[PDB]
């Protein structure tokens, strides 16, 4: 246990996994016996990765005892997992921080266009002033050579004023378009710290379902990812519980060209093939 | 020594797909970083002017970057409400601290390299431990947006500059302000102290008188946007010497390496270099075609860089 | 009332006239100059 421990220290050193207002359970489930009272986030991690290491070994022995074949879980497990796990963290947090700055330049681009549609108020209404005491000034004094000029002029800006009128409502009907996209880019722009929250926990269960939970079948791997999470749960080491393993590691795209590889449309066929990729 | 840029330049490094916002030098190595409003830090090799490296860590602008005595980590902070470390060795981010409300303004590391200090609109300056990550003191008394923060050669006076008109001198001990500078004509922007190299430099200069200890006294100096470049003393707090003839809004001010000019950038999209011992060298050098909005001396090569709002940053001989 | 109205679309319409006649000149121009092309 000091050894995957020290391993799993070593190895997640160059990552971030601090979380200033970490709260220590009352119950810690102490895996590493020389792990410190008052742990940090990174250790209860590290902690963690011990625990499902050793959660192997007690899957396998439940197997061998019911009589089921088992295969052998040795460190070179253990090292993978905590390269998917450095692998993942990086990769998932590279790819939110990249949507939330593409998200903040869209937020920039649409508070700039409705500024600018104000601006266009306030141009329309000087255009139409102007070309209210412009057609005034022609009608009196049309009323007493350069009075067809005058009233030419007046004419072009009516069709100046036309023009703007047309940018008004093509920019209103883009700017009503884009509601939907808006609000929903605040959403998530406003979930963004929460998620960046949840990628260690989100990260240490997918590597460790990649590493080690390939060779079980259905039950065995649900059973063996439910105790990871209840023991990061227990850890009170924040993980999302609302999003599928198979949606968190590929997306729709690789899923669907995986069907057109004529790949069974199944969640053990989706994870197989995530494995046959990470 | 007497280093003075020309106007023939070497390079003109252009990487950036958003405004440069500050530039400086790595402390031992032959590195130029580059931190722009694209969320993406650069690093150029001034020696040649070859592309290094991104750091695209960083959700919104990046604001100021900041090296220890060392060189082995770099501080960063953006408009996304964070302070990010950089891990120079690997070019990982190691340490993403937040808090800090609304955009970030300005990051430092004492020469002690265990502390951090930043600034930032939501008037206060926070500080922040390398090690931990924990903001355990934090500082008040600012009443507008906090633009630029800088500390002394040893880790114990801190400076900062903000909209409010003031210019506030700080002590880590006591947290009080000792200081309080509120005289210039509109905003202070950028601020830098003197190197040792100069203490002595100025008494000749200013005619000040030495005290009974025998020391001037740090000094201080603030480029405020009311094209204005003024030189303080911070033992004291009075005007020693203004410096008139900026054209547009400065931006960033520093001292020469030997300690006897004065070079500085404005928006007035040119690099001044002045003396002020004897108020001789008045070189105007045109450095870019638009703001130019952060400058760098090297301590001993005879380089310096200067980031502008065109996409470009320019590398400058010494002669 | 409609008088002016009346007289500004001939304003209209000598706009158009002499917008037309610019046109038709230059694209003379253009053709000329094509000759050896």
């Amino acid at each position: 246990t000091e050894a995957l421990y020290q391993v799993g220290k070593e190895f997640t050193s160059k990552m971030d996994l601090e979380k200033p207002n970490y709260i220590v359970p009352d119950y810690m489930p102490v895996v590493y016996d020389k792990l410190p009272q008052p742990p940090s986030h990174r250790e209860a991690i590290v902690n963690s990765c011990v625990f499902v290491h050793q959660t192997l070994h007690q899957a396998n022995a439940r197997l061998a005892k019911r009589g089921g074949r088992t295969m052998a879980i040795t460190p070179r497990h253990y090292l993978d997992f905590i390269n998917h796990y450095a692998n993942l963290f990086h990769e998932k947090r590279s790819e939110l921080e990249e949507q939330q700055m593409h998200l903040n330049v869209g937020l920039r681009k649409i508070k700039e266009t409705v500024d600018q549609v104000e601006e266009l108020r306030r141009d329309l209404r000087i255009k139409s002033q102007e070309l209210e005491v412009k057609n005034a000034a022609a009608n009196d004094k049309l009323k007493k050579e350069e009075y067809a000029v005058l009233i030419s002029e007046a004419q072009a800006i009516k069709a100046d004023l036309a023009a703007v009128e047309a940018k008004v409502n093509r920019s209103t009907a883009l700017l009503k378009s884009l509601s939907a996209e808006r609000e929903r880019w605040e959403k998530t722009s406003e979930t963004f710290k929460n998620q960046m929250s949840t990628i260690a926990g989100d990260c240490l269960l997918s590597a460790a379902f990649i590493a080690y939970a390939g060779y079980f079948d259905q039950q065995m791997r649900q059973n063996l990812f439910t105790t990871w999470s209840h023991h990061l749960q227990q850890a009170n080491i924040q993980f999302r519980t609302d999003i599928a393993r198979t949606e968190y590691l590929s997306n729709a795209d690789e899923r669907l060209r995986w069907q057109a590889s004529s790949l069974p449309a199944d969640d053990l066929c989706t994870e197989n093939a995530i494995m046959l990729k990470r | 020594k007497e280093w003075i840029p020309r106007p023939p330049e070497k390079y003109a490094l252009s990487g950036h797909r958003s405004p440069v916002t500050r530039v400086i030098f790595h402390p031992v190595f032959s590195v130029m970083v580059s931190a722009s409003e694209d969320a993406t830090i650069k690093v150029w090799d001034y020696e040649t002017g070859d592309f290094e490296r991104t750091l695209k860590g960083h959700t919104d602008s990046v604001q100021d970057i900041s090296f220890d005595h060392s060189g082995k980590l770099l501080a960063s902070c953006s408009a996304d409400m964070t302070i990010k470390l950089w891990d120079f060795q690997g070019f990982e981010c190691i340490r993403t601290m937040h808090g800090h409300d609304h955009n970030v303004s300005s990051v430092a590391i004492m020469p002690n390299g265990d502390h951090i200090v930043s600034a930032s609109r939501d008037k206060t300056i926070k500080m922040w431990e390398v090690q931990t990550g924990y903001c355990v003191k934090t500082f008040t008394g600012h009443r507008e947006w906090v633009r630029m923060v800088r500390p002394n050669q040893d880790g114990t006076l801190i400076a900062s500059c903000s909209n409010d008109q003031t210019v506030r001198v700080w002590v880590v001990a006591t947290k009080e302000c000792k200081a309080e500078l509120r005289e210039h004509e509109h905003v202070v922007e950028c601020i830098s102290w003197a190197p040792e190299s100069s203490y002595s430099s100025i008494s000749e200069a200013t005619g000040s008188e030495t005290k009974k200890s025998g020391k001037p006294g740090p000094f201080l100096l603030s480029g405020s946007r009311d094209k204005t470049i003024k030189m303080w003393d911070v033992s004291t707090g009075m005007c020693l010497m203004t410096l008139v003839g900026h054209d547009n809004w400065v931006r960033g001010v520093l001292f020469h390496s030997g300690g006897k000019f004065i070079l500085s950038c404005a928006d007035d999209k040119t690099l001044r270099v002045w003396d002020y011992k004897n108020k001789r060298c008045m070189k105007t050098l045109n450095a870019h075609e638009h703001f130019v909005t952060s400058l760098d001396f090297h301590k001993t090569a005879p380089y310096v860089v200067t980031g502008s709002v065109d996409q470009t940053v320019k590398v400058w001989e010494c002669r």
